[PDB]
């Protein structure tokens, strides 16, 4: 019915891809603690004192990945529900 | 720190093992030659590509160019 | 009446093909010559027995074998796997009677070269996932009508896309390319700043806010080979393009020369089977010698330079390309380029 | 044609201005202000080098495109009543791209030898850098123009052969002789561009 | 090689060679080639049957065209039949001609349709 399956299949695969990739990128940030090779982006113009501020900020950055994963998973569930409308 | 004789031995032995043993122990059927060619040419191309990629790094000439932020960060990550 | 349409086309074809028979009917000389393979003769004579069974004349309806010197047609007996790759080669040219079949080697060396051209991890994973989807659902899609002709020709190359994705995943692993970023798996060996402080390297990073501060090779513990692929540090180096260009150009040239020698060595089989001593003696030999002498030397020189010159010899490191230009132009300046190895003249 | 008239007007005005200016200056004993030395010594060698580098690929690509279209249009059009000619007549396109391949290789080769210097006046730069810049410009220009004309000739004969092949199968295999003889001039251009810059030691 | 020999000849004329060649075609593992003289297509021993077949195809093409203009889908999922060589086929084609003839008269009734428009146009001069 609403949000026909023809595009809902594509939506489901897209949501699965989003969940998986965002979760893995967040885990790579946290576990490796944002090695500059795998993590260039950040927001700090002053770090000359020590690395602890850098690590804290990179943890803060990596936190958002799991919120993105949750949103993608909810999207996938919504699309799966729309598929069941037959 | 990394070793060089150990990886070359391990990967050369693995690729010799597959590329030589696989052909000898195939079932006697209609798809024998196809699978033999597939596995053998696989092992050949695979191992050659790895060998070129690894020898291209042995005995480097000039080091990398690293930004100052990376120079600061690599202090307290690789150590 | 659609069934009648099928029947009408069938009898029309039957009469059209029976028209081809001989131009005489005396003594019942209505005969037509047929191309037929060897592995299917039993079914053919079984068909003849069926035809005589439908007939009330009770006659053998057979004739003896004969041979002439015409050109027989060729048929590639495909199965579920080799068909997708045989159709790809037949699209350009049809092999002669007993031509060296190129599908058995092509079936693998094609996705390998593709993966060299398309060496990325994530994209390869996506392609192999699509391959798995399309392979596993084959039965339903085959018994289904689809308006998308693009999808039909995509679906034709099932194992093509599968093997292509597999080798793409591999070559993504070997470059240490994964969505354009390396995966530091089991260690780096290049940058050690605490060891770098030994070599008069301190306080520079205050000016580091506006400079680049090159890293040298071998202040004592640097260098070293990564056991698998490209060292991840190269992925973040600003001058990565130079080394990547060198390595990729050399790999491409080496791959291309072995492909060609493969070609000519395979040709030698083609000629020796057909019993053509002239072609082997004054054909294959000069061409293979020419190919070898002209470029196997370049391959071996590249490998020698790779395994010979260390970091401390960075001054006046010989250049191979200029030596090849002098190979072609026969020019030997007294200076300007040192000999790569003694006795090169 | 308006565009041709515009081009002719600009060209004639330019040359008339040149002639009149030259004559009045020569009559006016002002030959000391025509010091071509300053004109060809103020110019940096790197400008000449980089112009040559750009042209050595640009003109080759232009020729490749010209030949590509000139043969492809006829190949595609003439196969409607003979689909057999699609794959038989792909040699011309291959050569039209081989021209650009040679151009790229030459660009890579000449791109070397670009070590900067610090001199800022003619007396300090020296003869060597001037020779380097001029030689590199000349090599780039000659390779570019040679490959351009080569590609055009290749494309024209490829079109002719492709169009003629649809009449009789036994034609193309012998009409390709002119096709193969096309590429020799581009090869000669590459050889001369190599030789002209074989003794540059800029740095 | 792909094959060892491919020019054996195991075919002889009979009074029902039609059934033999039909079953061989059903096998789908042979190809036919002959007539080196390259005689004209209208000097043939079997020209009359080809002409009859062409007539059947023309009639059949007309009826399927009319069906497709009716926008009536055709279903083709049944079995592959066997051709009835004996004279029964003749009777069948006779029936087919009757079908075509009906279509002819239907087009004659489309003459009536023209008359309709000769009045619908008339309605547009109501003013």
């Amino acid at each position: 019915l609403c949000c026909g399956p023809k595009l809902a299949a594509c939506g489901i695969v897209l949501s699965a891809w989003g969940v998986i990739m965002l979760i893995m990128l967040g885990i790579f940030f946290n576990v490796h603690s944002a090695v500059l090779i795998e993590d260039v982006p950040f927001t700090e113009k002053d770090f000359e004192n020590g690395p602890q501020n850098i690590y804290n900020l990179y943890e803060q950055v990596s936190y958002n990945c799991f919120i993105a994963a949750g949103l993608y998973l909810l999207l996938g569930g919504f699309s799966f529900c729309q598929v069941r409308l037959n | 720190a990394h070793s060089f004789a150990l990886p070359v031995i391990i990967f050369t032995t693995f690729w010799g093992l597959i590329g030589i043993a696989g052909p000898w122990f195939v079932p006697k059927g209609p798809n024998r030659g196809v699978i033999i060619t597939m596995l053998v040419a696989t092992a050949v191309c695979c191992y050659l590509f790895w060998l070129i990629a690894i020898l291209a790094q042995l005995n480097p000439l000039f080091g990398p160019q690293l930004k100052n932020e990376t120079i600061w960060y690599v202090r307290f990550l690789w150590e | 009446i659609r069934v009648w349409f099928i029947k009408v086309r069938k009898m029309k074809a039957i009469y059209h093909t029976l028209n081809l028979c001989n131009i005489d009917v005396t003594q019942k000389c209505l005969i037509a010559e047929v191309w037929c393979p060897v592995t299917d003769l039993d079914s053919i004579q079984f068909a003849l027995r069926r035809g005589t069974e439908h007939s009330g004349s009770t006659v053998p309806s057979i004739l003896n074998r004969m041979q002439t010197n015409q050109t027989p047609p060729t048929y590639n007996k495909t199965n579920k796997f080799t068909h997708g790759f045989q159709n790809i080669v037949d699209a350009y040219g049809i092999g002669t009677y007993r031509e060296i079949n190129p599908a058995p080697y092509t079936v693998i060396t094609f996705p390998f070269l593709f993966a060299v051209m398309f060496g990325d991890f994530g994209h390869g994973i996506l392609m192999t996932l699509f391959a798995v989807w399309m392979v596993l659902r084959e039965s339903r899609i085959l018994s289904q009508k689809h308006e998308n002709e693009m999808f039909s020709m995509v679906f034709s190359g099932r194992y093509i896309i599968l093997l292509m994705g597999l080798f793409s995943i591999y070559t993504g692993l070997i470059y240490n390319d994964c969505f354009s970023k390396s995966l530091n798996i089991f260690g780096s060996s290049w940058s050690v700043r605490p060891m770098f402080t030994q070599g008069n390297w301190t306080e520079e990073t205050l000016l580091g806010s506006s400079v680049l501060q090159l890293n040298p090779a071998i202040p004592g513990v640097f260098g070293g080979p990564y056991p698998f692929g490209i060292d991840p540090i190269w992925n973040i180096a600003t001058n990565k393009l130079t080394f990547l260009n060198s390595f990729k150009m050399k790999m491409s040239v080496i791959l291309g020369i072995i492909h060609m020698l493969f070609g000519v060595s395979l040709s030698l089989f083609n000629h020796i089977y057909f019993k053509k001593p002239l072609n082997i003696y004054f054909g294959f030999i000069p061409e293979i010698i020419f190919m070898s002498s002209l470029f196997g030397y370049l391959v071996i020189l590249i490998f020698y330079k790779w395994t010979a010159y260390d970091a401390h010899s960075s001054r006046n490191a010989p250049s191979l390309l200029i030596h090849f230009i002098n190979m072609f132009l026969f020019s030997y300046p007294e200076s300007g380029n040192a000999m790569l190895y003694s006795g090169q003249k | 044609t308006g565009l041709e008239l515009l081009y002719l007007g600009i060209f004639v005005a330019f040359w008339a201005c040149m002639v009149v200016v030259g004559i009045c200056y020569t009559i006016f004993d002002l030959g000391f202000r025509f010091d071509v030395a300053w004109f060809l010594t103020e110019t940096s060698p790197f400008m000449w080098s980089n112009l040559g580098i750009g042209l050595a690929i640009s003109l080759s690509v232009v020729g490749a495109a010209w030949g590509i279209y000139i043969t492809g249009s006829s190949i595609i059009g003439g196969g409607v009543k003979a689909p057999r000619i699609k794959t038989k007549n792909l040699v011309s396109i291959i050569f039209c791209e081989a021209v650009a391949i040679y151009g790229i290789i030459m660009a890579i080769v000449i791109s070397n030898m670009a070590e900067p210097f610090s001199a800022t006046e003619p007396k300090a730069i020296g003869h060597r850098n001037y020779h380097a810049g001029y030689s590199m410009f000349g090599a780039g220009l000659t390779v570019g123009l040679s490959n351009l004309f080569c590609g055009v000739c290749v494309g024209i004969v490829g079109s002719g052969a492709a169009l003629a092949d649809a009449q009789n199968p036994s034609l193309f295999v012998k009409i390709l002789i002119v096709e193969i003889f096309g590429s020799a001039i581009g090869l000669f251009g590459v050889i001369v561009a190599i030789l002209q810059t074989s003794r540059v030691k800029m740095g | 090689r792909s094959e060892e020999m491919t020019l054996a000849q195991l075919f002889l004329q009979s009074e029902a060679a039609y059934c033999c060649v039909s079953e061989l075609g059903e096998l789908g593992k042979v190809q036919f080639r002959d007539l080196n003289p390259d005689v004209n297509v209208f000097q043939r021993k079997f020209v009359n049957e080809v002409r009859r077949c062409e007539e059947m195809d023309r009639k059949l093409r007309f009826v399927e065209k009319e069906i497709r203009k009716a926008n009536i889908p055709i279903m083709d999922t049944g079995e592959n039949p066997e051709v009835p060589f004996p004279r029964d086929m003749i009777d069948l084609e006779a029936n087919f001609e009757k079908i075509e003839n009906e279509l002819k008269e239907i087009n004659t009734n489309q003459e009536a349709l023209k008359r309709n428009f000769l009045e619908l146009t008339e309605l547009k001069f109501i003013l």
